[PDB]
């Protein structure tokens, strides 16, 4: 339930082949940019890091929880 | 005090269906 | 003691190796206890730092004083379950006797 | 209007009125640690790990529970908040089982985090513990519940957000044990919820028992297709072969849940 | 705290509220607000437990059904109180108050000599099925220390052997004078009454005016 | 063959590399082992289980030995326990 | 200065001696001016205890006042209640035992007299299953009043409407809680709610509810009847009034005599009650409120007068004011230690604090009585008591820590030796 | 001595009789 890592935008470049090894059955991947996350503060910077890299994009808005009403008494209401 | 060889020892992953063999 | 492989795959020998050689898989056995598919150590890739004697909890992974197993071929070098596991009963005595010296230090 | 003001560590922020003490530290940033609070779940004030200290105040007051009133300054870090989470954490760990090598929650624990960040780095219970008795609550999830911290999440979910009203605590002391009394099985849609609800990991997977462990899993986010409301879905992918789905939170089709089926 | 079914205690034993009971039950319901039924699963449980002491599982299932209530919701109630017994219960049931009052005024003394009486072990029932003992908490009446609570009886300040009597009066015969044994009448002080050995004022006594 | 019963197959190919050197497979091997390991009948409602010697041994569990229908087993040693 | 009158002594019909029925309640006079005071008006009702200055007769001291006070506002269209709890777990506690056994009516015009100062509909009173026979006593009592019309709508031939229960009570002490109180009447799990939404506002069913130890109930026709001065003058600046003084154990005449408040704590077993067993130099320690409130030693013991707040300056607790006395015969460590036996079989569970911590205490003060223990874990039972002091959701996990920090405030050196003599014989 | 004996029953057909009574519910 912790938030921490909720906190700061990533890029991730997108997923590609894992094929098992034949000798030892080790997961073997072919592209480079695969283990590779950045992390940018705010989601302006992101956006010029793939403009400048020449990566294509394609930004997420951040959503974050609704603020909720909660109140002990409530749920104590017989009626409802 | 008075020649190996290595082998992946996991399962099939992703088992495969296998086509009926009753032709139609 | 039993016959009980000592492992029981939390696999943070996995998380705290420096160079990534232990590559560990696990699925309930069938006794419902929690044991380790594959534990494959790269030898080749493990640069004998010791944490993972460290981290075990179980203490199932140890590193054994044996120092002599030069390899005529690369795959020799990369050791699954079984080898480590055969590796262990070979060496157990030793291993208990050095473990028995050492663990009051730890 | 409607606005008051309340300082969190000074920082005058302003909530609606009938806003909980632990929801002002939120807007602020600052958070509270808790268990047996979870926002879509009724606030029940079991655990008490959320204590703070109010200024100018005899007492610390229960951070999910009082209503914050109008200039009253949370003191978060204060050195009495700090003992009065230092001290918790003593009791929670005290009759917890230690095979968190066994508990695959074991990266995924709300519990080890607290005490590893804001709970005490000895402990001093050289009395015995104690220890329930591992029931069947079904084919989906698996109750090691000796693990269980009574925080009465379980209870709530099964009874708030599914109808199901089975879940139950049983008996006093240190001896409450929250299982069915008799072994019906929690057969419900919404029932793989629990395992992502209880903060231990005291009921968890049965399938998902012992195939990983969350730092491995890299963790890509998709769309359910087994069903129409497109539930939000992270599925958590090893080395290549798909280990768990688990929900990630939307708040028009999916908050935070999903079904038996596309998990 | 789990019901593991066993032929003796689970649902085959069947459970109804005798005709008399069920009228217990309504009136019972009254006695509550209008539309809340639900606050006298307590009570009801109660007359389940007159009944029958066992008040096994399928009991339980009748009291949550006549209160229409989750089961569990009966279940829970039934667990948390020590007055509800979910085992069979010994016809006498004799439980002794063992809190640091009555310990301090010997109440531990009492224990042995009702051990060897009934000549079994504390916390189960006589072979004969007679009587059952259990070290219960404070019962109330402390002034009255020596104390045994048997089926409500709550009979006080007992010097060991008046218990032996007790029990032998319930051994043979019925109602073995439940009360006080001793010649202090309700909670007195055994010296007499120095809190009002007047006559009580008359109504309209020193009334305030106003 | 070997615990989880590796098997490179008659038509898989890798089989190939034991050609002319044999195969890493275990005897005594343990998923039988424990069971061959007798109850250890207890007293106490629960037991703990160092694992044999303390710091050389488990994590320290406390196992609830409450129903004879069920030998408790420490996650670690995978020991029953006879009530 | 104590020594009240036999006249002043609200509870007459203590130890009986006059019908508990309504025909000794005659002779009594308790129904004499109920119409009366009910129309003076419920604000005048509220002025007279304001004017005693009454504190609560449970274990928890506050203005009955102010308390009662908070739910005469306006109705917001649920009907307002009055919980009456006659459940009394405390050792010592047989104080309410009395009333509702000996002089059962008492309570029952003090509950309409109660209810109109809160505008109450009804009032539900809770009295421990274990006391059956007591039921027996009270709703006998209860049907005679109806019979006469003393209660019932247009109760004592008066514009108000009122009705009086009794409710079954099933061996918990917590179920005595405030909050807790509530949900067993509610019916679900006895387990105290929380403090924010008071129970004036949020309550029995719901609906607005207040509650009161039953000798705070039953004490209020006479406060009427008698004026909150006659009252007021007996008690000690805040405290005030008569409040019954149970004392057991140790004593050669154990026995509750509601003699008056502000007693000297020596004067109370030497002049009334029996003198302490074995002499007023036999006394290792007193526990003047009941379990629930530390013990004092007796080097203040003489010093100490029975006041709500004087023992507070001594540290420890009027509380129901059960006096338990333990002479130089008994082995603290021990008494103690049951008691927190006596927690650990009663506390709910609910809060983490209480569930585990009451628990701990518990396996250390086994441990401490067979010396077992080292001198050094002592100071840590003492940590693990201010834990659970100030972090638990009811006040039983604060009741729990106060025995434990009496044994150690005052008779540390023991439990030391206890220590060393387990450690000598090895 | 009423107290001296009472029925498992004399609490809730007590009341049962009370019930007519008890005022109207709310
Ligand atoms: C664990 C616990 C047990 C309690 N038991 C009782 C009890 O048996 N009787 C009682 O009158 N008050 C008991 N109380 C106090 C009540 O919650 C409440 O404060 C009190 O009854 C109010 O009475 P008064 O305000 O008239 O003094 C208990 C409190 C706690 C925390
Ligand atoms: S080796 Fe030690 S650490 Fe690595 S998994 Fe097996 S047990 Fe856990
Ligand atoms: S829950 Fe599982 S992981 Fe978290 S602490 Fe308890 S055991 Fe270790
Ligand atoms: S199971 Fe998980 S959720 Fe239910 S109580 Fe125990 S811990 Fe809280
Ligand atoms: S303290 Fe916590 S646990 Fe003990 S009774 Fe009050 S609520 Fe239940
Ligand atoms: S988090 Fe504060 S009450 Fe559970
Ligand atoms: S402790 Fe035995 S009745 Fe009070
Ligand atoms: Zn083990």
């Amino acid at each position: 339930s912790g938030v921490n890592n909720t906190k700061k935008w990533k890029m991730e470049f997108d997923t590609r082949e894992r094929w098992e090894n034949p000798l030892m059955g080790w997961a073997s991947t072919a592209d480079p940019l695969s283990n590779m996350v950045l992390t940018f503060s705010a989601k302006e910077d992101a956006i010029a890091f793939a403009e400048k890299n020449g990566w294509s994009y394609d930004v997420e808005e951040k959503k974050v929880p609704k603020p909720k009403s909660k109140s002990y008494g409530a749920n104590f209401s017989w009626n409802k | 005090p008075t020649q190996y060889v290595p082998y992946s020892t996991t399962r099939k992953k992703i088992h495969e269906w296998v086509p009926p063999s009753t032709p139609y | 003691p039993s016959g009980e492989e000592r492992c029981i795959a939390c696999k943070l020998c996995e998380a705290i190796c420096p160079a990534q050689a232990i590559t560990i898989e696990a699925e309930p056995r069938a006794d419902g206890s929690r044991r380790t598919t594959r534990y494959d150590i790269d030898m080749t890739k493990c640069i004998y730092c010791g944490f993972c004697q460290e981290a075990c909890p179980v203490d199932a992974i140890v590193e054994g004083p044996n120092f002599e197993f030069s390899t005529e071929t690369h795959e020799e070098l990369l050791y699954n379950k079984e080898k480590l596991l055969n590796n262990g009963d070979k060496w157990e005595a030793e291993i208990a006797a050095n473990i028995q010296a050492d663990y009051l230090y730890r | 209007s409607n606005l008051i003001e309340v300082f969190v560590d000074g920082q005058s922020v302003m909530v609606e009125p009938g806003t909980t003490v632990l929801q002002a530290c939120e807007k602020v940033g600052m958070q509270i640690p808790r268990f047996c609070y979870h926002e879509r779940l009724s606030v029940a004030g079991n655990c008490r790990m959320c204590l703070v200290e109010i200024e100018k105040a005899p007492k610390v007051v229960a951070a999910c529970a009082m209503p914050v009133m109008k200039g009253w300054n949370i003191l978060t870090n204060s050195e009495k908040s700090k003992k009065a989470r230092e001290g918790v954490m003593e009791f929670l760990l005290a009759n917890h089982p230690l095979d968190c090598p066994i508990c695959d929650q074991g990266g995924e624990c709300d519990l080890q985090d607290q005490s590893m960040m804001f709970g005490s780095d000895r402990s001093r219970f050289l009395e015995g513990k104690r220890a329930v008795e591992d029931k069947n609550i079904g084919p989906l999830v698996k109750t090691i519940m000796t693990r269980c911290i009574q925080c009465t999440r379980c209870i709530r979910f099964a009874s708030e957000i599914a109808g199901v009203d089975d879940l139950g605590t049983t008996g006093r002391g240190n001896d409450m044990q929250v299982g069915t009394y008799i072994e019906k099985m929690f057969m419900s849609e919404l029932s793989g919820n629990v395992i992502d609800i209880c903060p231990v990991g005291a009921l968890t997977s049965k399938p998902y028992a012992f195939t990983a462990r969350p730092w491995e899993t890299r963790k890509t986010e998709s769309i359910d297709v087994m069903d129409a409301v497109g539930s939000n879905i992270v599925v958590s992918t090893r080395t290549g072969e798909v280990m768990r789905i688990l929900p990630r939170m939307h708040e028009d089709i999916n908050e935070e849940w999903i079904s038996d089926k596309t998990r | 705290f789990v019901h593991r079914d066993t032929p003796e205690n689970n649902p085959d034993t069947p459970f109804d509220f005798t005709p008399e009971n069920y009228k217990r039950i309504e009136a019972i319901v009254k006695n509550y607000p209008e539309g809340h039924q639900a606050a006298a699963v307590l009570p009801v449980l109660d007359l389940a437990q007159r009944q029958n002491g066992w008040l096994p599982i399928s009991a339980m299932n009748k009291v949550a059904e006549v209160l229409q209530v989750p089961p569990m919701r009966v279940y829970e109630v039934a667990t948390f109180y020590t007055m509800y017994n979910r085992k069979p219960v010994g016809k006498y049931h004799i439980q002794v108050c063992t809190t640091t009052p009555c310990m301090l005024r010997d109440s531990d003394s009492i224990l042995e000599t009702l051990q060897r009486k009934l000549g079994i072990k504390v916390g189960e029932t006589t072979p004969d099925k007679l009587f059952t003992l259990i070290e219960v908490e404070c019962l109330g009446a402390c002034v009255n220390a020596p104390m045994v609570q048997i089926n409500d009886n709550y009979y006080e300040d007992l010097t060991p052997k008046d218990i032996e009597e007790i029990i032998d009066e319930l051994k043979a015969g019925k109602v073995p004078k439940p009360g006080p044994r001793s010649g202090r009448f309700c909670c007195e002080p055994a010296g007499g009454l120095t809190s009002l050995t007047e006559p009580p004022k008359g109504p309209g006594f020193g009334v305030q005016a106003g | 063959i070997t615990h989880t019963g590796q098997v490179y197959d008659e038509k898989d190919y890798r089989r190939v590399r034991f050609v002319d050197r044999q195969k890493e497979v275990n005897e005594n091997f343990a998923i039988d082992l424990i069971a061959q390991q007798p109850v250890n009948e207890v007293e106490h409602r629960i037991i703990a289980c160092d694992g044999g010697g303390g710091a050389l041994g488990h994590p320290k569990v406390y196992i609830n030995l409450d129903k004879e229908t069920k030998t408790g087993t420490c996650g670690y040693c995978g020991l029953q326990f006879k009530q | 200065f104590g020594s009240l009158k036999d006249e002043d002594r609200i509870f007459t019909n203590l130890y009986g001696r006059h019908d508990w029925r309504l025909k000794g309640a005659l002779r009594r006079g308790d129904w004499y001016k109920t119409k009366e005071i009910l129309l003076k008006g419920p604000d005048w009702i509220l002025g007279e205890m304001k004017t005693s200055g009454l504190r609560g007769r449970g274990g928890a001291g506050f203005p009955t006042g102010l308390k009662w006070s908070f739910m005469n506002k306006p109705s917001d269209g649920r009907p307002k209640y009055l919980v009456v709890n006659a459940d009394e777990g405390e050792p010592g506690t047989c104080k309410d035992r009395e009333i509702m056994r000996h002089d059962p009516h008492k309570l029952v015009e003090g509950c309409l007299v109660g209810g109109r100062a809160m505008g109450a509909r009804a009032a539900y009173i809770y009295i421990r299953g274990e006391f059956y026979n007591e039921a027996s006593n009270l709703q006998v009592a209860i049907r005679e009043a109806y019979e006469a019309g003393l209660i019932g709508k247009n109760a004592c031939g008066s514009d108000y409407d009122f009705d009086v229960f009794v409710v079954r009570g099933a061996g918990a002490y917590i179920c005595g809680e405030e909050t807790a109180l509530i949900e067993s009447i509610e019916g679900k799990q006895g387990k105290p709610r929380l403090k924010p939404p008071f129970p004036a506002d949020v309550g029995v069913f719901g609906c607005p509810t207040t509650v009161a130890n039953v000798e705070t109930v039953a004490v209020s026709p006479t406060i009427c009847r008698r004026g909150g001065t006659w009252f007021a003058g007996f008690g000690r600046e805040r405290n005030s009034g008569t409040k019954l003084f149970n004392i057991s154990g140790h004593v050669n005449h154990p026995c509750t005599v509601e003699e008056e408040m502000s007693v000297p704590l020596k004067e109370l077993i030497e002049k009334h009650a029996g003198g302490v067993t074995g002499g007023w130099d036999n006394l290792l320690a007193v526990i003047p409120g009941g379990s629930s409130t530390p013990l004092i030693p007796k080097s203040v013991c003489e010093t100490v007068l029975m006041d709500f707040d004087a023992l507070v300056q001594a540290q420890t607790g009027l509380g129901t004011a059960a006096v338990i006395v333990m002479d130089r015969s008994t082995d603290i460590v021990k008494a103690i230690a049951r008691l927190i036996e006596f927690y650990k079989h009663e506390s709910c569970g609910q809060c983490t604090p209480c569930r585990e911590g009451v628990d701990w205490m518990n396996k250390v003060m086994a441990r401490f009585v067979k010396g077992d223990a080292r001198p050094a874990e002592i100071d840590s039972l003492w940590e693990i008591s201010k834990q659970i002091e100030g972090h638990t959701i009811c006040a039983l996990g604060d009741g729990a820590a106060w025995p434990v920090q009496g044994l150690i405030r005052h008779f540390r050196p023991e439990l030391e030796d206890r220590m060393q003599r387990f450690a000598q014989q090895h | 001595l009423q107290h001296h004996d009472y029925n498992t029953y004399t609490f809730l057909d007590l009341n049962l009789d009370l019930s007519k009574f008890r005022l109207p519910q709310p």
